[PDB]
RNA sequence: GGGAAUUUUCCGCAAUGGGCGAAAGCCUGACGGAGCAAUGCCGCGUGGAGGCAGAAGGCCCACGGGUCGUGAACUUCUUUUCCCGGAGAAGAAGCAAUGACGGUAUCCGGGGAAUAAGCAUCGGCUAACUCUGUGCCAGCAGCCGCGGUAAGACAGAGGAUGCAAGCGUUAUCCGGAAUGAUUGGGCGUAAAGCGUCUGUAGGUGGCUUUUUAAGUCCGCCGUCAAAUCCCAGGGCUCAACCCUGG
């Protein structure tokens, strides 16, 4: 458009759409779990996927996902949350870390062993 | 070049005349020369100036708050009234 | 007061100094206005431009202990006065 | 920071590497697996051309990618200037003279303090030898034997023009800068530059 | 008589009563590596026959590319073909051929070994590839400028 | 409005319709611009006449290339350049008509003269 | 204590610098050093060469074989590193003496392959594949989306690819993104022309000859510290890095 219109600052950038407001920019964040449960995913897929309602120390009440097979978590447990969203579950936008404060590594797991906090066999 | 010219609008006050200065400078993003405006306050102890006149400014030690210039006559002009 | 001393700039356990004239109250790595030499103890090399140094000493610049020794090995004082 | 693995496993798939070892593969194993592989993607072709440099010189991607920056800074034929940096490595020069049967074998001789350059020991296989640089062994009979065994127990390949040899010290000398056509490996340098276009 | 390469293969459908006729759409580029660039499109029920038709259609239209002594373009030029705009510039020796997928092959098969290009419009290989041909046809050597301008080549280098 | 903005177009449209004559307006600036295209070999001939006190000029175009043109410095945005940033259109196949204190000349003639100026239009 | 998370309640004023003193000297948690951490960058290892034929073992098979595999075993060669035993600084400027670091770097001798590789990925983007198990279950996933009894997309196994004392995940910024398009986009129908007109400020503005030189162009002067970036040169065994000059 006309250069006089440009001097009016007709153009501006677009602001960030960051996908983890609860972490407040930090990579991870601790939180106590309030209620463990499962939920049915979107229509094409079908499973009982595991989740956990967490109270982070940053002043945010959110829910996360339980990756891996099997878990020992229950109410009043201290977990460690990271980013990453699960598309199949709407509303879930966080994952917990296995091999941490209270979440233990996945039993009987060899391949992709660092993504779940599991000691190497010896 | 060195000093700033200006128009001498609002010359009502005593021993002082408000002065409007104009300059052109390119826009940094688009490189177009825009006419900007800025006012100042000067003093003429003889009160030899009035509204409608053309005046030049000079630097001097401060006389009061916001009045830190001196009004003098212009140096280079182009009257040239009816030359062949 | 103006003073002729030397600042450190180099690697750990490898000292490589440079002579410079700066104010006293300024820190070791202060703003410089004229660099007037270079020196290290290991290689023992020295350029030590004399025309700039005499300009400050005439104006009341006081060398330090070692800079006095560096200039002492040079014959700058005999031409300074 | 080193391969420490089998080399024929890659030579069947990669190509030919006289620098690594003059030995050759034995078996054209199976027509089945060749039918399994079949064609190749363009990214794979540019990839395999890069891997040949990782073996012929014994270099890492970090160590290699640094040389890419030096070539980009250098004006003219960034692909050619890359080989000028690799061929001038000490590990290649001691090999092309014939003082070792394999470049990994030459890399070991450099690491255990058996060679000196211009009268000084060099414990860096990645040392860049400049023009008019002398390369001699040490005075120990162990050091002298290893190079002497390499120059005596097998035939010798014809040397380049930019390398000499004085058999009385069993030493060498670098004359000038290499030409891109005297590389000891059939290369298509342009594909390598196309691979690092992203980085 | 020379080689060819498939730039793209794509299945197209039909909505006949009983079902759908899934037939292939093959885009083939032909180049001797020494000029003689050709772009063609073919279509058939089978994959092999589609490639053959595109080969004839590509050989049906061949054009030489102007190159310099160092196998580069004489100068930059842009072109458009529908919603497909393609950019081209010369390059230094040893720079290599770098461009999009549809643009890399038609230049790689042409013979230019040092150049660079970027496509600013649609991602269609066909519309982008044809734009390259429109870009190269509109470029010439310095000698062609001299004869059409009446000034020698050395006088223009200044 | 900008005369030269119209001058560059009347020559452009003539090549799209592929005509020989232009009947372009005559001014102190255009006579210098056209004079460069004669020596540079872009136009075969030029010729002057009049119908009123005003004046005009008649050009003679050449008979798959195209006579490309482009304006650079506009009234809404003037563009100047120093000596070190004098352009080089297409490695020399094109030229730039720019106004110096010593009148208008070609960029090549400015490279020898050692003085930059106001680029007005590129040619290729 | 908070937090996902960031260090010894150390040695010394030997050097550098600062304050006091005529001087000797005093003080200096500044500073110079050590220690902890793969936090990052750089560099070197975790063996070289040869290894005829054949065998055990793992996986796969059209059951003939193929692959892991010259890999291993084995034979010689070497010792960065490792262990043992000696020698041993520069840094100090100032006749001599004056060293926290420090018996530190470094050098010589002996022993001997002996002390040393793991992490992710293998549906397409994207380099790299089969088998078993499971049966829209358990679960994967950055996007498209895979799994409902022969799953190259889940888990295990073998094999392969890409990295390498690192490898991956997450978070933050830029790029890709011409997706705010000065360079470099558009408004008939895809998002976009006020319902229309008159007009203030503002923006731009026909031709010709002069004036001035604000903008603009050229030549000189001063300045935009040093460090960093760029080019060259030199010094640490190379590199990172340090230094000189421009
Ligand atoms: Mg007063
Ligand atoms: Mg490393
Ligand atoms: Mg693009
Ligand atoms: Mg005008
Ligand atoms: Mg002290
Ligand atoms: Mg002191
Ligand atoms: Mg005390
Ligand atoms: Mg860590
Ligand atoms: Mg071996
Ligand atoms: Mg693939
Ligand atoms: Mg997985
Ligand atoms: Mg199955
Ligand atoms: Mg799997
Ligand atoms: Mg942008
Ligand atoms: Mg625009
Ligand atoms: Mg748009
Ligand atoms: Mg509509
Ligand atoms: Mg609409
Ligand atoms: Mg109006
Ligand atoms: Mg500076």
């Amino acid at each position: 458009p006309t250069i006089k219109q440009l001097i009016r600052n007709t153009r501006q950038p677009i602001r960030n759409v960051t996908k983890s407001p609860a972490l407040r920019g930090c990579p991870q964040r601790r939180g106590t779990c309030t209620r463990v449960y499962t939920i049915t995913p979107k229509k094409p897929n079908s499973a009982l996927r595991k989740v956990a309602r967490v109270r982070l120390t940053s002043g945010f009440e959110i829910t996360a996902y339980i990756p891996g097979i099997g878990h020992n978590l229950q109410e009043h447990s201290v977990v460690l949350v990271r980013g990453g969203r699960v598309k199949d579950l709407p509303g879930v936008r966080y994952h917990i870390v296995r091999g941490t404060l209270d979440a233990v590594g996945v039993k009987d797991r060899q391949q992709g062993r660092s993504k779940y906090g599991v000691k190497k066999p010896k | 070049m060195r000093s700033m010219q200006g128009k001498v609008i609002c010359a009502t006050n005593d021993k002082t005349v408000n002065v409007e200065v104009v300059r052109l400078a390119p826009h940094p993003k688009y490189k177009r020369r825009v006419r900007k405006k800025k006012k100042y306050q000067a003093h003429d102890p003889d009160n030899q100036f009035k509204v409608g006149d053309w005046v030049q400014l000079d630097k001097c030690r401060p006389i009061s708050k916001t009045k830190t210039f001196l009004a003098v006559a212009p140096e280079g002009r182009q009257s040239s009234a009816t030359r062949p | 007061m103006v003073k002729l001393r030397l600042k450190r700039c180099g690697r750990k356990q490898r000292a490589v100094y440079r002579i410079v004239a700066i104010d006293v109250r300024s820190r070791r790595e202060g703003r410089d206005l004229q660099k007037v030499g270079f020196y290290d103890p290991i290689k023992s090399q020295t350029y030590l431009n004399v025309p700039a140094i005499l300009d400050f000493l005439e104006k009341g610049a006081q060398p330090t202990e070692t800079v006095y020794d560096i200039l002492k090995r040079a014959e700058v004082f005999k031409e300074f006065r | 920071s080193r391969y420490r693995g089998p080399r024929f496993k890659k030579i069947r798939r990669l190509g030919a590497l006289p620098g690594l070892t003059n030995k050759r593969p034995r078996a054209g194993s199976d027509l089945r697996n060749q039918s399994r592989s079949g064609k190749r993607s363009q990214y794979r072709i540019r990839l395999e051309e890069k891997q040949k440099l990782r073996f012929h010189y014994g270099i890492t991607e970090r160590q290699l990618l640094k040389y890419v920056r030096i070539a980009r800074k250098a004006k003219g034929s960034t692909g050619q200037v890359l080989l000028q940096l690799l061929e001038m490595r000490l590990d290649n020069i001691l090999f092309r003279l014939g003082m070792a049967p394999t470049i990994p074998g030459a890399r070991q001789l450099v690491n255990h303090r058996h060679i000196l350059v211009n009268g000084r020991i060099v414990d860096i296989p990645s040392y860049r030898c400049k023009p008019q640089d002398t390369i001699m062994a040490r005075d120990e009979q162990k050091s002298i034997a290893l190079i002497q065994n390499s120059l005596d127990l097998s035939p010798r390949e014809e040397l380049p023009k930019h390398l000499t040899l004085n058999p009385f010290p069993y030493k060498g000398l670098v004359n000038q800068i290499i030409d891109s056509k005297w590389v000891g490996l059939k290369i298509n340098e342009l594909l390598v530059v196309e691979y690092y276009s992203r980085q | 008589g020379f080689e060819e390469n498939v730039v793209q293969v794509r299945r197209v459908t039909k909505v006949v009563k009983g079902g759908k006729h899934m037939r292939f759409r093959a885009i083939v580029v032909v180049g001797d590596k020494k000029g003689q660039v050709g772009v063609g499109v073919g279509k058939a029920k089978e994959v092999v026959s589609a490639v053959q038709k595109a080969a004839v259609d590509a050989r049906r239209n061949i054009i030489t590319v102007p190159m310099t002594k160092y196998l580069t373009f004489p100068h930059r030029n842009e072109a458009d073909y529908g919603a497909a705009r393609v950019m081209l510039r010369p390059a230094a020796p040893g720079t290599g051929v770098i461009a999009g997928g549809a643009v890399r092959t038609v230049l790689e098969m042409a013979g230019v070994e040092n150049a660079l290009g970027k496509q600013l419009g649609s991602n269609n290989a066909l519309n982008n590839a044809r734009a390259t041909i429109v870009a190269v046809q509109t470029m010439r050597q310095f000698s062609d400028v001299a004869r059409d301008r009446g000034i020698p080549m050395e006088e223009l280098w200044k | 409005k900008d005369t030269i903005a119209d001058i560059i177009t009347c020559i452009r449209n003539a090549d799209m319709n592929r005509k020989g004559t232009v009947r372009i307006v005559s001014t102190n600036i255009t006579e210098n611009i056209v004079k460069i295209l004669l020596r540079e070999g872009f136009i075969e001939n030029a010729r002057k006449h009049q119908e009123r006190n005003k004046y005009f000029l008649v050009l003679t175009l050449r008979h798959l290339n195209t006579f490309h043109l482009k304006r650079v410095s506009r009234p809404g945005l003037r563009i100047y350049s120093n000596y070190q940033r004098i352009p080089r259109i297409l490695g020399g196949m094109g030229i730039a008509i720019l106004s110096t204190s010593r009148g208008i000349m070609t960029d090549r003639e400015a490279r020898l003269e050692g003085i930059g100026g106001e680029i007005l239009c590129y040619i290729w």
